[PDB]
């Protein structure tokens, strides 16, 4: 009986328990506001001959007026969200960007700090465990979409078993040749080339021939809830830039290649549910991040 | 009382239109029909005159709880001005216009299965009247038209000379043969003939006396719509228009 | 009269679901319409028609020609069998000839049921483990599939569970007993006045009186297969032992039953018949029906009165009528029945218990509003009238359960006080018709019309004709259950074989939990006396120094054309046992398994008759003595 | 083995599926407002020697003026009450109110129908099943608080299995002497005199010593969704009152002893989610019914 | 030989044939322009500390005032978008919304209900058919970019032909090592990384060397027309949330993962130049449901 | 000699020493006071339409 | 809303027929009786008529 488990859902990293109260909160979705106004007055500054546009709006975000000789940082506001993303990642971080401040940030703009009253879809495919009998040869490979190939040796057919956990809400499988799938203890129906499961149902089975390899593509959708404000594309952009710009290079972490990987290893561990609450915020602070960076030289 | 004042097509069908399915059913238990009786008619016998009870009566009576009783009882408000006891029915199907129970299949009622012939002997046709049957026959032409059966009512009618003499002619679908028409289908009315306050033998002529001599005191009372005097005070929406056309035809 | 909106949930809180929708009607021509169940007894086409099928099946395997033919040798055989004074069976009678062939016919058919419960019991057994991984496993599915796996996890040769099924897998001497056939043809009413002649004597004991008349036209036998037992025994049983102990406790109450039956023609009374009565107008608008059960085959009746949608129930003892009301105390109620409603009365016989009739009454009950009236009177007729079970997989599962509950130590009716009452109504109903007629009449003339031999099923002494269809080395074997036994004293067992060779000598082998007998004999056209048997109070027999509560008697014979067994108890009117229950089965076991094991006349030596255990043979080859 | 189950959780009856439409529920909710409304006024009215703040409540309600000489029944609503109460407690009771009269009733005043505002607590318990082995006897007794007697006639100690159902969320269980609890597959911890389970945890395995029998009281709490004019202790009361006054009278019905175990017992039933939404609204209904008798009594 | 192909080509169910005409294409058009001012109204609402824009936004959608203790679901144009999508998945959908309150909700903006303004580029890459001598194994895996891992046991060297189908624009084939492609009848060029050809051109022929395998990527490139309003991500977007939603649970049906493999595979059937126009109006539907959704959750 | 008591009465667990001061009192009897107006207004709003 | 589904195998012959009944359409499959060694009673289909699915509950 041999184990195969997707590479991204092993060993999921606790993440920071700071900066999550109301307060804190309230200064992410303001930092993400002025972001998205400074990305917008530069433009129009590039299609004008005029800075009050961008004069304006660094000043709303920075607190102090931009100058020619003074290079753009983005002022107290940039500092800080820098720091509140690092110490989103992970426990070990430090929070050294006091309250005191965070409150005074809040405060330059209106905006609600709910981060729940929407929702997203994450396209993260996790396959927790599949079970293999002894003369088969099983790999998973792949994140967004997820390609198992499988190799039966042995005299007759092999049963292997599919656990695709119990957070996706559904879960489309396609394979190269049509395949007899069916839930644990009920009749294998007629192959076929596709297949729609719903995680919660349970460990489903697959009869592997002996003839020629197998291949399943995978692909899961799971929702999460989030701000209204989320924007995916943002959010993976700032996820890029984070990891470039060593926001993310601390002792005992693990890595990800996107940010669906990132919420869909959280939200698969013990404590997922309250890990996701952080993971979340994380996000829109990153869509600010990516905002401000780009507006800013 | 106020449906079997209906003279004319456009009319009859507009108040079908306006009034819903509940109307039709009734939530008095009744009697049961088909029952030899012995009533008291005492202005004319010391006897019991004898009599039987029938679907067409003007009394609330027990119904089938099916498909065949909800179009019988359809029919008893139509040509009697009243129904019968089908309840529990349920409130989509009772908030539904009688039209649109007739001639829609949206409603969700399945009446492919009917038959006209026990249908309309159920609905004794042998003890109607003339104005009686024609309205019958607009229902069952309704209902033809609802399910493709028209050959089928073409058939029954050809069977029946009677009933093929005094069909109402009118297309379902197209309103211009329901301005055309000018056939009388009203059972009450003012009368021309001196009409009494006496009773009659029979059941149904005893209740459809009281309806038409009910109609006159309506008709002399405050809810009656006198248009030669008060045309301007009725709302734009039900005011009379020759633009004015049913539904869907 | 109800429609639902496209795109809402499925689910409805009744479980149990009309063919015919909350709108209560069917277009005809339609699937819904086309497995919708349908009356038998209402319809006069099919009450007509099915009577016709139900004789047609008699008489192809029981022919009034063959039984007329074998009067004679039946008459010398039951002879040989020298019985005490008081106590013989003298066939030129004509009513105890008509006795004779309505109980050989009733006993054999319970006779094969209690065989193939032997090995369904035995096979059960044999896989332990996995009828107990079934039970356990399983326990939402119906207990019709439940049924099938058990049938199917087991060898048991006949796997279909479904009426058409029992029907296809049926022997010869299952078929019901037709009361009208045999009774064809035969005189009444022969009249001698005043005339003690010796030749007056004989030609009145050659007929019947009309009272015989009437019981066998209103006769049917009742024998319910082991495969309809086993869904009742399977609905909640959590092992193998509860299971076993189930089918004994449903058999033995059908063993109380059937011989309850046969009692109520010898006392010499006429048995009441069931009735339906409908109303006269066939459009009627207010519809009701009424059914009277009166099963032959028990001890309670059942009235189920149909009034609309509202199903009301009576279960009425059949003792105790002595008022002019047919009907007895009422020991269930289940609402008010009213008897005395006018309308067409059509007659018809029940094919199933009171109990199985009783058990659907109440999943009726239960269902009155969630199915239409056409769908209660038609499952209702097809399994009073067919034995066929409903279509209606819900339905079919609470009647199963009402089933077991009936059966079971916690039944609404206690059947022991029923059936023994019944027993001292049926006596002494005989007890008094015989003195009535002895006023009447002679003394002579009352022995000839009611016979105090027969008595009950059981205690009667009667003959079981057996059918062999396995041969080895040329030797036919006949297999006899003895036992289980309702009655305790002296009981004794005889063989009668008739070959078409001159000289011949036949084995008889008698099967036990330690092992056979292994008589041998050679005579013809007489009974032999093969074997004498004990049973205590309890039913059980010491059986060379072993309780036992059924042996297997087996018979091997050389180009044989009939086998006959006799039973005869010593004493008339042997007292009765306590019929076993749920506890009593379970409380003691005893193996079965050792009764497949046959032997090979042709290889048999000297040394091998007599009692021989099994470690004297060797692995297999049970008919040489040396291991 | 045996097994016993609670014994108003066998064989709920369905109830009606009329007068749970949006205009339906809003009849509902004028009634409880405008029978609320009814007890003040009488107590008002008492209060300040004068009879013009009844007089004002009851033409309101009944739509007509209170006469001496009269039973004072309460008019077209008092009638339109109590037959939808009837109809929802059966499917088989006849629906026989006029849609007409539900929307003419409906507009006295403006309520919105809405059914999920708050939540109410219930407190029956739903002792789904009990299986107990050979040699051991198990009775349940109780509804509000079930009081669970085993005995242990057998040499060995044995297992007793608990099933709580997956609706309710706590169920606190004590016991006469310190016992046992564990869940299927878990170590058996020290003996203790109270355990706090949850009912979607699974299956719990109580060990039964060999002596002097164990009792355990079980007590439970489930949240059901209720509007914000819900008021559990006016409920109990009407439920009462109908049941005396003949609402229920309906045949091959079930009857029980409150409110609490009849909307817990359709809970756990096939189609539960549904059935319970009707019950709610039906004891919204019982609610007015009790404040409207209760002011004019008949 | 052997016969492979793409696993989303496979017996394309048929679509709807309601909701098609000139009325149903103008209330999808309103109904994603008003469920697009909605989540910008939430946005000015949250920036400018007040609910009134929100406010207008949703009674222009919903036809009812929102309340604060009353959930907001959208009213009879959530309904009705709902109801619509269903029927455009499959033909046996019920299709229950009328064409009156289709044509009342079509008068709430005024749009073209232009279904061919502009065009789109989908990605998908459909291979019909791959015929393979024996001695070689063929497997294809993936949608958007398919890779053909083939591997040749024979003595020689083998002939693999590709038909990319006829609907394609462009297709470019990348290979792990360079290989051999030419057209049928054709000579082989030199061996190189990548190539470029139309599926229109007709069969190819890659020559297989032995002993080594060689797998080929393709992206291929289709052109359809669809509304100016038509965004892709949010069309993706609505394809998930309505498929988790259970708006496309109907028997004998097909489910595809992304919205690409959705529209190419009917344009592959035998009528599929008909069945794009009812999968446009579909994806256009399903960008409202996005917004709409997303801005009021369930 | 056998000894029963009550199950309720055994081991009491002590008790939190936090938020007893006057200051905490007084915020409790705010809080309640506060949560009762809340759901009378709740029910005001659902009897009106404002 | 009914389904019919009919599978024959025809003791004498060396074929058999599988018959779907969905609503008013009818989808046939004609088997080869032989060769069905492999966790199925039916082999290769030698002709075609629809689609039939013998996995309905």
């Amino acid at each position: 009986a041999n184990r195969a488990t997707s590479a991204f859902l092993d060993n999921p990293h606790p993440v920071g328990v700071n900066y999550v109260d109301e307060g804190s909160r309230q200064f992410v979705a303001v930092a993400e506001l002025l972001a998205s106004k400074l990305i917008d007055s530069s433009r129009e500054s590039d299609e004008s001959n005029s800075d009050v546009p961008f004069v304006q709006a660094y000043s709303k975000f920075a607190d102090d007026n931009p100058r020619h000789l003074r290079v753009k940082t983005g002022g107290k506001m940039a500092n800080a969200l820098t720091n509140v993303i690092r110490s989103y990642y992970s426990i070990n971080a430090p929070a050294i960007v006091p309250q005191v401040e965070i409150d005074r940030l809040a405060s330059k703009a209106t905006v609600s700090g709910d981060m729940y009253n929407s929702y997203a879809i994450f396209n993260s495919v996790p396959i927790v465990e599949v079970l293999s009998p002894a003369r088969t040869t099983v790999s998973i490979v792949g994140s967004d979409r997820a390609d198992v190939t499988m190799l039966n040796t042995g005299a007759g057919a092999a049963n292997i078993t599919f656990n695709f956990g119990q957070i996706a809400e559904t879960v489309i499988l396609k394979g190269s040749v049509p395949f007899q799938l069916a839930r644990l203890n009920q009749p294998m129906p007629a192959a076929r080339f596709t297949y729609k499961l719903r995680p919660l149902d349970g460990p489903f089975i697959v009869v592997l021939p002996v003839g020629n390899p197998l291949v399943i593509s995978a692909t899961a959708a799971t929702r999460i809830q989030v701000p209204l404000a989320f924007n995916k594309a943002l959010v993976e952009s700032g996820f890029q830039t984070a990891m470039n710009d060593g926001l993310f290079d601390i002792q005992n972490v693990n890595y990800y290649s996107s940010f669906d990987e990132f919420i869909i290893s959280q939200y698969h561990a013990q404590d997922g549910i309250n890990r996701v609450s952080t993971c979340v915020i994380l996000g829109l602070a990153l869509q600010a991040y990516d905002q401000m960076r780009r507006a800013l030289p | 009382m106020d449906v079997l004042s209906k003279g004319s097509l456009k009319e009859l069908l507009a108040h079908l239109e306006k009034t819903p399915l509940e109307e039709a059913i009734s939530y008095r238990i009744g009697t049961v029909p088909y029952q030899n009786v012995l009533i008291s008619r005492n202005e004319y016998y010391n006897q019991l005159y004898p009599d039987t009870t029938s679907l067409i009566d003007g009394v609330s009576r027990e119904g089938q709880r099916n498909v065949n009783g909800l179009i019988m009882s359809i029919i008893s408000y139509v040509v009697s001005g009243s129904g019968h006891y089908i309840p529990n029915i349920g409130f989509m199907l009772l908030r539904r216009s009688i039209l649109d129970i007739l001639t829609k299949h949206d409603t969700g009622l399945v009446t492919n299965n009917l038959n006209y012939g026990i249908i309309a002997r159920n609905l004794t046709v042998s003890k109607m009247n003339c104005e009686q049957r024609k309205r019958m026959l607009i229902c069952f032409k309704l209902l033809a038209y609802k399910d493709g059966n028209q050959n089928d009512y073409e058939i029954y009618l050809n069977q029946n000379i009677p009933l093929k003499q005094i069909a109402p002619n009118f297309i379902p679908g197209d309103m211009r043969t329901v301005i055309h028409n000018q056939d009388q289908l009203a059972i009450v009315g003012i009368p021309a003939y001196r009409l009494t306050q006496s009773t009659e033998l029979s059941i149904r002529d005893d209740n459809a006396k009281s309806y038409k001599l009910g109609y006159v005191d309506w008709y002399n009372s405050n809810s009656f719509l006198r248009e030669r005097s008060e045309f301007n005070l009725i709302r734009l929406k039900d005011r009379d228009t020759k633009y004015g056309k049913l539904n869907g035809w | 009269a109800w429609v639902t909106q496209a795109y809402s949930s499925g689910l409805s809180q009744n479980s149990i679901i009309s063919l015919t929708g909350n709108d209560r009607t069917v277009a005809d021509g339609t699937f819904n319409s086309m497995i919708m169940p349908r009356a038998v007894i209402a319809n006069e086409r099919e009450h007509f028609m099915k009577t016709r099928i139900d004789k047609i099946e008699h008489d192809l395997n029981r022919s009034a020609k063959q039984e007329m033919m074998d009067r004679q040798s039946l008459a010398e055989d039951y002879n040989a069998l020298n019985l005490a004074v008081g106590q013989e069976i003298k066939l030129d009678i004509a009513t105890q000839h008509q006795l004779n062939r309505l109980g050989s016919a009733m006993y054999k058919a319970d006779h094969e049921r209690e065989t193939e419960l032997t090995d369904l019991i035995n096979r059960i057994r044999e896989n332990e483990v996995t009828v107990n991984g079934i039970l356990e496993n399983q326990k939402a599915i119906t207990a019709a599939e439940r049924a099938d796996l058990l049938l199917e996890v087991v060898a048991s040769t006949a796997k279909s569970v479904s009426a058409a099924g029992r029907a296809a897998a049926d022997g010869s001497g299952v078929v019901p007993v037709f009361g009208p056939s045999v009774a064809n043809g035969i005189k009444v009413g022969i009249d001698i006045a005043d005339s003690v002649a010796e030749a007056a004597i004989a030609v009145k004991e050659s007929g019947i009186i009309t009272q015989l008349n009437d019981v066998y036209h209103a006769f049917q036998s009742v024998h319910v297969a082991p495969n309809d037992v086993i869904k009742p025994a399977a609905v909640v049983a959590g092992t193998s032992t509860e299971l076993i102990g189930n089918l004994q406790a449903i058999y033995s109450r059908l063993r109380s039953h059937s011989d309850i039956g046969f009692k109520k023609a010898t006392v010499g009374d006429v048995i009441p018949n069931s009735y339906m009565i409908k109303p006269v107008n066939s459009t009627e608008y207010a519809s009701w029906q009424l059914y009277v059960i009166h099963p032959v085959q028990g001890s309670l009746g059942l009235v189920v009165q149909l009034m609309g949608d509202a199903l009301t129930y009576n279960v009425f003892a059949q003792y105790g009528n002595t008022s002019a009301s047919e009907f007895g105390k009422t020991v269930l109620t289940g609402g008010a029945t009213n008897t005395a409603l006018e309308g067409t009365k059509v007659k018809f016989q029940t094919k199933v218990t009171a109990q199985q009739a009783l058990a659907l009454t109440m999943a009726l009950k239960d269902a009155a509003s969630m199915l239409s009236q056409g769908e209660l009177i038609g499952y209702f007729e097809q399994y009073i009238n067919l034995a066929l079970e409903p279509d209606n997989l819900s339905l079919q599962d609470n009647m199963h359960k009402y089933h077991h509950l009936l059966t079971s130590q916690n039944s609404p009716i206690d059947w022991n006080y029923h059936d023994e009452e019944m027993h001292k109504w049926l006596d002494s109903r005989k007890t008094t018709n015989y003195d009535a007629m002895q006023k009447k009449d002679g003394t002579v003339i009352a022995d000839i019309h009611i016979p105090k031999v027969f008595n009950d099923l059981r205690n009667t002494t009667l003959h079981c004709k057996l059918e062999g269809k396995q041969t080895i080395a040329g030797y036919t074997v006949y297999e006899y259950l003895i036992g289980p036994w309702a009655h305790y004293g002296d009981i004794d067992y005889s063989v009668v074989v008739d070959t078409l060779n001159e000289e011949t000598k036949w084995y008889c082998e008698v099967i036990g939990i330690d092992g056979h007998l292994l008589i041998e004999k050679s005579v013809q056209h007489k009974p032999e006396k093969i074997l004498e048997l004990t049973v205590n109070d309890s039913g059980v027999t010491s059986f060379n120094g072993r309780n036992h509560d059924r042996l297997k008697l087996k018979v091997y014979v050389k180009d044989s054309l009939s086998v006959k067994v006799f039973r005869n108890w010593i004493g008339i009117n042997a007292p009765r046992v306590k019929t076993k229950m749920f506890n009593d089965h379970i409380g003691v076991k005893y193996d079965y398994s050792h009764f497949d094991k046959n032997i090979s006349p042709a290889h048999l030596t000297l040394t091998d008759l007599g009692w021989h255990t099994w470690d004297q043979y060797n692995a297999g080859n049970w008919t040489n003595i040396k291991p």
